[PDB]
């Protein structure tokens, strides 16, 4: 009642109502998951193209905050937008001048924590609508995964996931999951789960799939170093999607 | 209501916050200032009700504002802590700039001031806490007693009880104090202010917090040995009061 | 009615309208009439001013107010809240022509006094405006008329019309189109603005007027907007009494 | 409903608000003022209020500048941060121009400055009237300020309690006083006669009348006590 | 009602949002830490826990703010995060202007002052916190205090926050030796961390330690959060497993 | 209801019920008379005991505003700190500026002046102080170009000058009294036993002057503050007077 | 020249095959007084060592300042600060003041952990990358060790050969220059082992 | 529900949604006005109806195609405060961005920043969403012909073509079985003026009722530009359709 017409007071029982319903908008959304194997991460949306004639093909769900790190979201699409600005500006500023190329996942993740968590703080002012997920390869924790709760609160994770079918994709992944999967294995995993949340329109142009795995020259758009490292990050087409996607 | 924010008094001239935070002070623990002729013997009771928390590390219920003036106090124990370090800096800064020893009735006047100025704005709340301070100058040897309240009134008493049980403690008080002679004994200043607290502790002599202030910038903290060879004597006259008493009623 | 919608003009009713904002056009409609009209080589705008008591001084007290030297402003509603609308409108003006070294055109102008109107519905704290502004003069482009909402829509007219006489107003104008698809010359347009006022002011009948006209013309007033004033009002005066009987 | 009698940000379904409305009542509560001009001079009687026969009575004339002048009817303290307001106004025009501030000119400002605190949600809205009276360049002037803002130029007026007979002694002898021009004496006694008629249940008394002069031969001059019980 | 701004109070003279603040901690894990002569350990259960939760490679109520002071979490998470990155701030300015390590007393003293700051000043909540310090200066030797969501702090040999602090302060002072040590507080911490929990085998994975120690590589101070298989090795001690 | 909250929200008088609030806070303030002559003016207040551990003599409730400046008070103190401590400025200020006194009258202005704030923000003033002053002062002194002036100073609304005026709980039968014996033809004594006979009245205690304290201003002998010997004195003098007659 | 110049000293790094060596004088002096024949110019935050030479103001201020940041990066990422990020914020950190810039030049080496590889760093007044797998030289005596170092460095060497090079350098270099010497201290960083060997010198 | 929620954008529903936002979403039905954007090959039509109802105002004052700048069109449907003040920040941004970054601001990334700033009005309680939809056309240099379409809650999605107004969905399904039936995206033919008259011949079917030249205003994006066509050549291109 009173514990979300303010944000000052609690609950009793703890929290704010605006956290509980920040959670009820992260539903409402697209279903996202995530899945971590020992040589790659897949990273796997389906977008709802909400009209015949609305093109989702222009505008994909899978966004790169920083060439090795992508992330998506559940929740608000206005929301994620603005967001993700916010996440490629400070990228640069915290470590792309310490340490001279992009930062480690778990740096950035710190700090799009405490963004999430000043909106929680004061009245007049709300949480963010979405939930996300970021993925991302680094050298000093190697390959990570991670949920970042617009409460201000993150967590790591193997896998996980969120969304309208978040219930039902969490108890297939528990039993899918395995202490040695493969980049490939994870991707075979990742469509199933999401394939019980829709149905009668799976197909690889409604279904976004992508990876981080290792580099990639060919989209860093420059070769002929020793020590290159091209994006970690790497997007499969709709045709690649399908190849998988058969291989069920 | 008129208790909404600060901007509003009620039709009596009261503000209710001022009223609550007068029942606050009641919450946290007591303090007792009792005066002598040299002396101020400025006494608290510590809460202790665990054998592992410390006496030690634990913060002390007398802050030392500077060397010559002390400060307990009552109320919340958090919001005092703005107000302990608040009144130290002040204290170094009057003699930054006049270099002068640390005048006590400046002191409590602008303590009070930063309770007030909280009051006169309404965006911010001030502290529950009422105060005792009391203190010498160099230039003193006739002892000065204050007393914050949190609304930002000043106020000086001769003696005074404040928190936790006050009530009984201040009846007691009045008949013993003397304002002909005051306790002109340091000891029997100390041993005075031991049976006020007495009386809101229950037991407790660990629990008694007796500290001291005489002129010519000389402060102590008086050791648990001291608080309880208080206890001893002071057990062994109300006891022996006691028996005379039932033996007059004997006698007729 | 309740549950927002009206009691801050942030929150939105399901609707598609503002019902705070429909007590302000009811503002402008209890305020005293006010006409403008549009014409094919100048702009007249005529405003009743009543007389409540004799007390008054006559030709002193008027809701036509000059912005630069040329555009003509006249205000309905809330009387000192248009005066305030015209006193920020003329700060905007002076920005322009020193910027420039020009002359604002008549639609550089109609941009910006809305953009201020729409600022005061942005904030809860911020009370809207409350009063319809008839606007024109001649400039780059010739001769161009004006209204603005205290919506903050606005839109150009041939005429134009507001305040609490203007249901014989709007008559007026568009027997006008029919008469004049010029919508009359600048000249024989201050004797049909006093006209029009006087049949407004059967609806207001149980109290005397004041008309004031001013005028700005392209070359019957050279480019520059001036009062009506001296033997040409009160050949306009005896026109409307003369046509009204 | 009367759920506007708290915003003064928030329209009323009239199209008014409640706050300015009531800001007439303040007026009503104020002390009376009668006000009136000729071409050559202009003449603000008021009356003076005590709480007791141990006060000694309350200034209901301000002086503004040495040519220009204004009373008041109504809440004392918006009198005051209007009556700073105004001052720094006309020193400003001396100071810069070399100038007087029309009357006219001035009232202008005040309403810009009214309307203000209409448009925000911080401060007092204000609650008293004045009338302003000045001679410049226009002869003498007489302005009716409201505190909406509105600003009224008339022959005569008048604000503050039980002000509906000045302005019918005024509207009868209207005439009278437009043609008597060079007399301080008559255009004072005029105000008398007046504010007599607008009180009910009170007399006048000498120390209970400040009239306050200004025209094109007069200077700025306040009368009291044996020059004011001439024309009692 | 109270709860519009924390710029009113209540008829105890306190504040319902401080009561509400009480209550947050009461919903989260429960939190130990015991200070012996020979070195202090800090305890931390987790409030969430899955199969394919990572928990195994991190902790995340377990914060080194310098390297000889360390920190336990009880109360939401999302409050913690931004006082701890501020704690640790202060150290490194203490670090950067003295040229040494912070005081216990102060450190905690100051986070106390800023948290009854959001309660003092403005509509802001206050953040429903409590955080188990335990520290070392070679003023008062080794410190255990713990920090109030109200603001102040109170010094300590033993504490517990988080769930069921009154179930296990009876407990935790009961087998309190006197001397105590290190090797007996990781000992009884796990026993008391037991009892408290809704599991009835407590494990590694559930478990978050660090072990602060200078009576082992004297002359410096080493402090510790233990590795998953550390933890495991002094779970079956304790018999757990 | 939404009158009491809010200092923006004027009700059907036209005015605040902050404003208002405000006077009753000065009646719950102890007594304090101050009564004119031609002689000096005489400052007296009064002063509680509840026990006899309060010193009441040992803290102010007459101070000293200049050096032939005095003030009484009533109301919360907390009001009356930064009234007193900007009053303290506005006459020390004076004498750097001109190197003169400052005039009783002008003094009156500034303290009128900060109980202008009730609220945060206006336009020409500035406000910071958040809530009414539950606290006003007489304000006593000399200047030479009229004489003795004493004012009261009105937290309310603007200055009122009385020749005597009573404030606080016992201030409506003190102010019936002085009519009937304040007059211009009463010496610098009796103004002080004059006071002292009044105020016993109003007193729910006993006349002695651990609750009571005269002073004077007196250009000649700077502004004093008394004695307790000599208050001690006059209420003997008193009780004998009246005894007699 | 520039205040650097007036107080002066020399930290000399240089690298053989999989060591480095980061030596300093032992010299500080203010203008023409000495001041201290024992202010050691070498500092570390885990395995970077930092030198520093310049005004003995900027020696001690900016050891603060660095110490700092590589505090939070330490404990929020659970590893030690790497001498190839750190060449990054160095750069970045006096580049921060331009209008009012440190007057410093350092050298930055360490050997990083994510390879074994070895890493030295040499900057100016507000720094700038300047890379080296030879040696980075620094101070008064600058001109004179750019030289002395090429000359006695045969390329590819042993823990204990590049112990005897950076001696030889550091020991005639230092004493003759004006501003420099007065002791020095040699740090071998072997692999991960540091070993401290004072040079006997004389005191100039 | 009702408790908060609704009065505010910063109070969070029980579904975690805000019913305020939404309720915009029904404000494009208050002007009654309808638009239909569709691409060609080389170029970007948009069409939306003008409404003259009076003969005290001029058809040439109402309009609501506007010109952003040089390359750039926009079509606002609903009222008209929102109206204007998103076409102000358009402008001063478009222009801004065009000398900052050298680059003509691509139907993408102005339909970007717009469904930003949006956001932003959304999060503080002070200002208030835009109550519009602008629906972006411009030939772009990186991606040819373009349909961004900016909704009021600050989302902004691609389009084949789209439609907006009360009778919107007519149009939808209209332009649903033009595109699906011959397998691309755009209308085949090349010409701009062709395209136009396709365009024109699917809305008059689709509302049901036949337009006028002051019953439509029509603005055409070809490769690097934008013109606003006037009555008589509206006219032209419907005429066109009615005599084959």
């Amino acid at each position: 009642d009173r514990y979300s017409f303010s944000l000052t007071t609690f609950s009793p029982s703890g929290k704010l109502g605006q956290i509980d319903y920040a959670l009820t908008a992260v539903k409402q959304g697209v279903t996202s998951l995530g899945i971590k194997a020992t040589n790659g991460v897949v990273i796997a949306t389906e977008k709802k193209s909400s009209s015949p004639l609305a093109m989702s093909e222009t505008l994909s769900k899978v966004s790169l905050l920083t060439p090795d790190i992508g992330a998506v979201y559940s929740g608000m699409g206005p929301d994620y937008r603005v967001l993700v600005d916010k996440s490629r500006k400070v990228a640069h500023t915290s470590y792309k001048r310490i340490y001279g190329e992009y930062p480690p996942t778990k740096l950035l993740v710190s700090e799009v924590a405490k963004i999430m968590q000043e909106a929680t703080q004061s009245g007049g002012v709300r949480p963010f609508g979405v939930s996300l997920l970021i993925a991302g390869h680094d050298e000093f924790n190697g390959f990570s995964l991670y949920q970042v709760d617009p409460s201000g609160s993150y967590f790591p994770w193997k896998a996980t996931a969120i969304g309208k079918g978040s219930v039902a994709a969490k108890t297939f992944l528990e039993k899918r999951w395995n202490d040695e999967l493969e980049l490939e294995d994870a991707i075979h995993i990742a469509l199933l789960t999401l394939k019980e949340s829709v149905e009668g329109e799976f197909n690889g142009d409604t279904i976004e799939l992508a990876i981080i795995g290792d580099e990639n020259p060919d989209l860093l758009g420059y070769t002929g170093i020793p020590t290159d490292k091209g994006p970690r990050f790497r997007k499969l087409t709709s045709q690649e999607i399908n190849d998988r996607l058969e291989a069920l | 209501g008129y208790d909404r924010a600060l901007s509003i008094f009620s039709p009596d001239g009261h503000i209710f916050q001022v009223e609550y935070a007068l029942e606050a002070v009641k919450r946290g623990t007591c303090a007792v200032g009792v005066k002598g002729k040299n002396c101020v013997v400025l006494g608290c009771e510590r809460r202790s009700t665990l054998k592992l928390q410390d006496t030690r590390i634990t913060p002390s219920k007398v802050s030392k504002i500077d060397s010559h003036v002390v400060l307990s106090f009552s109320g919340l124990n958090a919001d005092s802590r703005i107000l302990i370090e608040k009144a130290r800096v002040e204290a170094q800064s009057h003699r930054l700039t006049l270099e002068d020893p640390v005048t006590v009735e400046y002191l409590t006047r602008y303590v009070a001031g930063v309770q007030q100025r909280y009051t006169q704005s309404g965006g911010v709340r001030p502290f529950g806490v009422s105060t005792l301070i009391a203190g010498f100058d160099p230039r003193d040897d006739e002892p000065k007693l204050y007393q914050t309240e949190p609304s930002g009134i000043y106020s000086s008493w001769s003696a005074q009880t404040i928190g936790r049980n006050s009530k009984t403690v201040r009846e007691f008080l009045e008949k013993n104090y003397d304002r002909k002679e005051p306790p002109a004994t340091v000891e029997e200043c100390v041993k005075l202010t031991v049976r006020s607290l007495l009386e809101v502790v229950q037991t407790g002599a660990k629990n008694i917090e007796i500290t001291v202030v005489k002129p010519d910038s000389d402060i102590v903290a008086l050791s648990s040995e001291e608080i309880n060879q208080y206890v001893t004597q002071i057990e062994q006259e109300k006891q022996e009061q006691q028996e005379q008493d039932k033996k007059k009623k004997s006698n007729h | 009615i309740g549950t927002g919608y009206d009691l801050s003009n942030s929150v939105f009713s399901p609707d598609g309208r503002n019902f705070q904002v429909e007590y302000a056009v009811k503002a402008v409609e209890n305020g005293t009439t006010s006409i403008g009209i549009k014409c094919n080589d100048g702009v007249v705008f005529a405003v009743e001013k009543l007389i409540t008591s004799k007390l008054l001084v006559p030709q002193k007290n008027v809701k036509i107010q000059v912005v630069d030297r040329h555009i003509g402003c006249v205000y309905s509603g809330l009387i000192p809240d248009g005066r305030h609308l015209v006193n920020r409108g003329r700060e905007e003006a002076a920005s322009f022509k020193k910027l420039y070294k020009t002359p604002i055109p008549i639609p550089a102008f109609a941009d910006r006094l809305g953009q201020y109107v729409q600022a005061h519905t942005l904030y809860n704290s911020v009370r809207p405006f409350g009063v319809s502004t008839i606007f024109g003069g001649v400039d780059k482009n010739g001769a161009h008329l004006y209204m603005l909402e205290p919506s903050g829509s606005y839109w150009g007219y041939k005429g134009a019309a507001t305040g609490k006489g203007r249901q014989s107003a709007k008559a007026e104008l568009e027997k006008l189109v029919d008469h004049h698809p010029e919508g009359l010359s600048a000249r024989e347009a201050v004797k049909q603005a006093a006209k029009i006022i006087y049949l407004a002011h059967e609806d207001n009948k149980e109290k005397d007027f004041e008309l004031e006209i001013s005028w700005c013309s392209l070359s019957e007033t050279n480019g520059l907007h001036k009062f009506v004033k001296g033997d040409l009002l009160q050949e306009a005066i005896d026109f409307a009494q003369k046509e009204i009987n | 409903r009367n759920n506007y009698d708290g915003d003064t940000v928030t329209f009323s379904p009239t199209g008014r608000l409640f706050q300015v409305e009531y800001a007439l009542e303040a007026i009503k509560q104020g002390s009376v003022t009668v006000g009136l001009r000729s071409n050559t001079h202009a003449v603000l009687v008021a009356l003076k209020r005590n709480a007791d026969e141990l006060s000694s009575y309350q200034k209901k004339i301000i002086k503004c500048d040495e040519h220009m002048g204004l009373s008041l009817a109504g809440l004392a303290p918006d009198a005051r941060v209007l009556s700073n307001y105004l001052r720094q106004q006309c020193n400003y025009s001396s100071l810069v121009f070399n100038r007087k501030l029309a009357v006219e000119r001035a009232g202008h400002l005040l309403c810009d400055k009214a309307q203000k605190n209409t448009q925000s949600y911080g401060g007092r809205p204000y609650g008293v009237g004045l009338l302003i009276i000045g001679y410049d360049k226009s002869g003498a002037h007489l302005l009716e300020f409201q505190p909406s803002g509105n600003v009224t130029e008339l022959y005569g007026t008048a604000i503050g309690a039980r002000s509906q007979g000045a302005k019918t002694y005024l509207e009868r002898t209207l005439d009278t006083f437009i043609k008597i021009d060079g007399n301080p004496d008559e255009l004072i006694k005029a105000g008398v006669e007046a504010i007599s008629q607008s009180l009910r249940d009170e007399s006048l008394t000498v120390d209970n009348l400040s009239i306050a002069i200004v025209g094109k031969d007069t200077p700025f001059t306040i009368y009291d006590g044996e020059a004011v019980a001439k024309y009692i | 009602r109270y709860d519009s701004r924390t710029t009113i109070f209540s008829p105890e003279g306190r504040l319902y949002q401080v009561e509400y603040a009480l209550e947050s901690i009461s919903h989260a894990g429960t939190a130990i830490g015991i200070m012996a002569s020979d070195g202090i350990v800090l305890a931390a259960e987790r409030k969430v826990t899955s199969t394919l939760l990572e928990q195994d490679t991190s902790t995340e109520k377990l914060y080194k703010l310098n390297d000889k002071i360390a920190v336990a979490v009880a109360g939401l998470t999302a409050d913690a995060e931004i006082l701890i990155n501020t704690a640790r701030i202060h150290a490194q300015n203490y670090l950067k202007t003295y040229n040494e390590d912070i005081p216990v007393e102060i450190l905690v003293r100051r986070l106390s002052d800023i948290k009854q700051g959001y309660t003092q000043h403005g509509g802001l909540r206050p953040f429903g916190v409590s955080f188990i310090y335990a520290g070392y200066d070679d003023r008062y030797g080794y410190q255990l205090y713990t920090s109030n969501p109200s603001g102040n702090y109170t010094g300590w040999k033993a504490i517990s926050v988080g769930a069921n602090t009154s179930a296990a302060q009876t407990l935790l002072q009961m087998d309190y030796k006197d001397d105590m040590k290190v090797d007996d507080a990781i000992e009884l911490a796990l026993k008391t961390l037991s009892k408290t929990t809704d599991s009835s085998a407590l494990t590694y994975d559930r478990l978050e330690f660090a072990t602060i120690r200078k009576g082992a590589n004297d002359g410096e101070v080493y402090q510790k959060i233990f590795k998953p298989q550390e933890i495991k090795d002094i779970l079956v001690k304790t018999g757990i497993t | 209801s939404e009158y009491d909250r809010g200092v923006s929200t004027f009700s059907p008088e036209g005015r605040l019920f902050q404003v208002e609030y405000s006077l009753e806070a000065i009646k719950l303030g102890s007594t304090a008379i101050g009564i004119a002559t031609k002689e000096g003016v005489v400052l007296g207040v009064e002063k509680r005991a509840t026990s006899p551990l309060l010193e009441s003599d040992s803290i102010e409730k007459i101070v000293e505003i200049d050096r032939h400046i005095g003030c009484a008070m009533s109301g919360l103190t907390a009001d009356a700190r930064s009234m007193i401590e900007h009053a303290r400025t506005a006459a020390v200020t004076h004498n750097l500026y001109y190197d003169e006194d400052i005039n009783v009258e002008s003094l009156t202005q500034s303290v009128c002046d900060l109980a202008l704030r009730f609220g945060e923000g206006a336009s020409g003033e500035e406000r910071l102080m958040s809530r009414p002053f539950g606290v006003a002062l007489l304000i006593a002194g000399h200047d030479a170009d009229d004489g003795y002036q004493l004012f009261h100073a009105e937290p309310s609304g603007t200055f009122y000058r009385y020749n005597a005026k009573a404030i606080g709980s016992g201030s409506e039968g003190a102010q019936a009294e002085l009519l009937n014996e304040w007059h211009s033809s009463l010496t610098l004594k009796e103004a002080e036993l004059l006071v002292l006979k009044i105020l016993k009245q109003v007193m729910e205690e006993k006349l002695d002057e651990n609750n009571a304290q005269l002073s004077c201003i007196t250009k000649q002998d700077g502004f004093k503050i008394y004695d307790n010997e000599k208050t001690a004195e006059l209420i003997k003098e008193l009780k004998e007077k009246e005894a007699a007659e | 020249s520039d205040p650097s110049s007036i107080n002066g000293g020399i930290v000399v790094a240089m690298t053989g095959k999989d060591c480095v060596a980061i030596a300093c004088d032992l010299r500080l002096g203010s203008q023409s007084l000495g001041v201290s024949n024992k202010f050691e110019k070498i500092f570390h935050y885990g395995h970077v060592f930092l030198g520093i030479t310049g005004l003995a103001t900027d020696v001690t201020t900016l050891n603060e300042m660095f110490r700092y940041k590589t505090n939070l990066y330490k404990l929020k990422e659970e590893r030690a600060i790497e001498p190839e990020t750190f060449t990054q914020l160095v750069s970045s950190s006096l580049y921060e003041r331009r209008f009012g810039p440190y007057f410093v030049g350092p050298v930055v080496a360490g050997i990083n952990s994510k390879s074994g590889k070895p890493f030295i760093a040499g900057f100016d007044l507000i720094g700038c990358i300047d890379e080296a797998k030879d040696f980075i030289v620094s101070g008064t005596a600058s001109d004179q060790l750019f030289g002395m170092c090429e000359s006695l460095y045969e390329p590819n060497l042993e823990p204990e050969d590049l112990f005897e090079t950076i001696s030889q350098a550091l020991l005639n270099a230092a004493d003759r220059d004006a501003l420099s010497g007065w002791g020095a201290v040699v740090y071998i960083i072997k692999k991960d082992e540091v070993v401290k060997r004072y040079l006997k010198m004389r005191q100039d | 529900s009702a408790a908060g929620y609704d009065r505010h954008i910063t109070i969070f529903s029980p579904e975690g949604r805000l019913y305020q936002v939404e309720y915009a979403f029904k404000a494009t039905n208050q002007t009654n006005i309808n638009s239909l954007a569709v691409r060609g090959k080389d170029c970007t039509v948009v069409i939306s109806q003008k409404k003259v109802p009076d003969k005290l105002l001029d058809p040439t004052t109402v309009s609501y195609i506007f010109c952003i700048s040089r390359t750039i069109g926009m079509v606002v449907n609903g009222p008209i405060p929102d109206a204007r003040n998103a076409a102000l920040r358009a402008k001063a941004e478009a222009a801004e961005f065009r000398y900052k970054y050298g680059y003509d601001m691509p139907c993408d990334v102005l339909a970007k920043r717009m469904a930003n700033l949006s956001q932003i009005y959304t999060q503080r309680a002070y200002m208030r969403p835009l109550g519009v939809i602008l629906t972006f056309v411009s030939v772009d240099e990186e991606l040819g012909p373009s349909i961004y379409k900016t909704d009021p809650a600050g989302y902004y999605v691609g389009y084949k073509a789209t439609a907006t107004g009360p009778k919107q969905q007519e149009i939808t399904t209209n332009l649903e079985n033009h595109f699906k039936k011959s397998k691309i995206d755009h209308i085949n033919e090349e010409s701009w003026e062709k395209v136009v008259e396709f365009a024109i011949t699917h809305m008059i079917d689709a509302l049901g009722t036949e337009f006028s030249k002051n019953d439509l205003e029509v603005g055409v994006a070809t490769k690097d530009k934008f013109f606003t066509l006037s009555a008589e050549n509206i006219e032209e291109r419907l005429v066109a359709i009615a005599e084959q």
